[PDB]
């Protein structure tokens, strides 16, 4: 009933290999029964749940900023394989609720 | 330049099913969500369905709930709407619209028309509306069902002063329109004016010359 | 649902006039409202997004303004090709709702109708019915009175009309009336007339033909 598609910034990220890369997923909740998921489009062409909070490869992490709406989707020690298209999604724990998919973003790993 | 086109619309009977497709190009089809919007003739626009980018979540209006199913293929870059238990209300032209999450319906396809009627498909009968300053040449596309019908002149080369009027449902239960062209009087003996009529539900294409026939 | 009421339903203004369309929502939709241009027989076109931002490729004359419930579309200098119907839609929540729609019509000087009459072709007589078609080309205002006179007798219930949408180039309309009769009905009578009374006509115009020629 409330269309609250999270925002997922920035659109493109360039980081040198070995440097930590962090995104920002912002979701304005209507209830506290909700989870945020961290997705990448695998070579299988599928949304791979990289991490999620509330709670894998610890190299992809998700942190809740104490502001109440913004979470940091972070990939430590970024590797050239990590390049691709990512997104975040929030699932309200409501009886029939589902996934609200944010817009996608790109990560690019350099030398 | 995002391109969206629909297909699969035609005459459907009360009940039964019909599948619609939306071919997508110009953007990454998986990155933005897709939606359907229907509009009965002489009515406003109505949201009907929506699907997420990956397809993990589908959204349906309460009117089409439990009857329509929206679906996506990412390798083919095409949006599908499987319509079941169709009713006479469902008659409308449905458009596929890309969604920028919040900025929904960012781009719109031309839309395909779905007719929900028990009557059978009938091919149009094109009759010449010949001339007897400015003269008028025309043709009468009559006794066809369902709509639409595309009418052009000289395979689209003649678009000056061409008036193709909307289809009016006559008492027989069949639509009928007339398309006319206004040209100088002396031009009737020079150029030659051909009418191009297309009715896809019956797949009948008729081309008739408009001769004054004095 | 978020009830969308859109005022006015229709409006007519001349070239270069400031038009105003009001979109009123049941519940507040923050800034999640979009405006769409739907030319007749075409797909909708995005004009204004996020209540007031202007979509690329849309002329700057269209302006959006609104906070909370009531938002407003405004065309700076109305143009002839701006003949279309405009809807407002919210992005706040499900189900997605649009307004009723506002039809903006271009205003022009009064145009005299060009009136022609066509007899039914011999091909259609073989089909069993006959259709005389009367044409009104490039006229304004939209409203006109079409009368069929079979043997100088007014016809009723045997005629059907359709009006063309307003032209983008010259802001004129076109009308055609079709009188449907049987083959025997066409063979009984000889002279059929089409009398049209319009504001741009000093005297009523009556185009007629005789069946024998
Ligand atoms: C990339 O980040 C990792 C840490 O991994 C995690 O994700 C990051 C994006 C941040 O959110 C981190 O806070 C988080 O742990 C770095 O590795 C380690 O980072 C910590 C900082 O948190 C460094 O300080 C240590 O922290 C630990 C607890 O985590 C304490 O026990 C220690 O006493 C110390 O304070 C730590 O030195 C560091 N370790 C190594 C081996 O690097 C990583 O350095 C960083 N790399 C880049 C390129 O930024
Ligand atoms: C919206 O969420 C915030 C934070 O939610 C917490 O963390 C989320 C990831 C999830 O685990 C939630 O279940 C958690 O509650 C809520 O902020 C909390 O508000 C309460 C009071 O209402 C306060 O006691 C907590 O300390 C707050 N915690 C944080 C981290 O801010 C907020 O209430 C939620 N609002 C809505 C609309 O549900």
């Amino acid at each position: 009933r409330p269309w609250n598609p999270p925002t997922f910034s920035p659109a493109l990220l360039v980081v040198t290999e070995g440097d930590n890369a962090t995104f920002t997923c912002s979701f304005s909740n209507t209830s506290e029964s909700f989870v945020l998921n961290w997705y990448r489009m695998s070579p299988s062409n599928q949304t791979d749940k990289l991490a999620a909070f509330p709670e894998q490869d610890c190299r992809f992490r998700v942190t809740q900023l104490p502001n109440g709406r913004d979470f940091h989707m972070s990939v430590v020690r970024a590797r050239r394989n990590d390049s691709g298209t990512y997104l975040c999604g929030a699932i309200s724990l409501a009886p029939k609720a589902q996934i609200k998919e944010s817009l996608r973003a790109e990560l690019r790993v350099t030398e | 330049e995002v391109q969206l086109l629909e297909s699969g619309g035609g005459l459907v009977q009360p009940g039964g099913s019909l599948r619609l497709s939306c071919a997508a190009s110009g953007f990454t089809f998986s990155s933005y969500a897709m939606s359907w919007v229907r509009q009965a003739p002489g009515k406003g626009l109505e949201w009907v369905s929506a699907i997420s980018g990956s397809g993990g979540s589908t959204y349906y209006a309460d009117s089409v709930k439990g009857r329509f199913t929206i679906s996506r293929d990412n390798s083919k870059n095409t949006l599908y709407l499987q319509m079941n238990s169709l009713r006479a209300e469902d008659t409308a032209v449905y458009y596929c619209a890309k969604s920028y999450n919040h900025p929904m319906f960012d781009y719109w396809g031309q839309g395909t028309l779905v007719t929900v009627s028990s009557a059978s498909t009938k091919g149009p009968s094109v009759f010449p509306l010949a001339p007897s300053g400015t003269a008028a040449l025309g043709c009468l596309v009559k006794d066809y069902f369902p709509e639409p019908v595309t009418v052009s002149w000289n395979s689209g080369a003649l678009t000056s002063g061409v008036h193709t009027f909307p289809a009016v449902l006559q008492s027989s239960g069949l639509y009928s329109l007339s398309s006319v062209v206004t040209v100088p009087s002396s031009s009737l003996g020079t150029q030659t004016y051909i009418c191009n009529v297309n009715h896809k539900p019956s797949n009948t294409k008729v081309d008739k010359k408009v001769e004054p026939k004095s | 649902d978020i009830q969308m009421t859109q005022s006015p339903s229709s409006l007519s203004a001349s070239v270069g006039d400031r038009v105003t369309i009001t979109c009123r929502a049941s519940q507040s939709i923050s800034s999640y409202l979009n405006w769409y241009q739907q030319k007749p027989g075409k797909a909708p076109k995005l004009l204004i997004y996020a209540a007031s931002s202007l979509q690329s490729g849309v002329p700057s004359r269209f302006s959006g303004s609104g906070s909370g419930t009531d938002f407003t579309l405004t065309i700076s200098s109305l143009q002839p090709e701006d003949f279309a119907t405009y809807y407002c839609q919210q992005d706040y929540g499900l189900p997605f709702t649009f307004g009723q729609g506002t039809k903006v019509e271009i205003k022009r000087t009064v145009a005299a109708p060009s009136v022609f009459i066509f007899p039914p072709s011999d091909e259609q007589l073989k089909s069993g019915t006959a259709s005389v078609v009367c044409l009104l080309n490039n006229f304004y205002p939209r409203e006109a009175k079409v009368q069929w006179k079979v043997d100088n007798a007014l016809q009723s219930g045997n005629s059907q009309e359709s009006v063309t949408e307003q032209d983008s180039k010259d802001s004129t309309y076109s009308l055609s009336s079709t009188l449907t009769l049987s083959k025997a009905d066409y063979e009984k009578h000889k002279v059929y007339a089409c009398e049209v009374t319009h504001q741009g006509l000093s005297s009523p115009v009556t185009k007629s033909f005789n069946r024998g020629e």
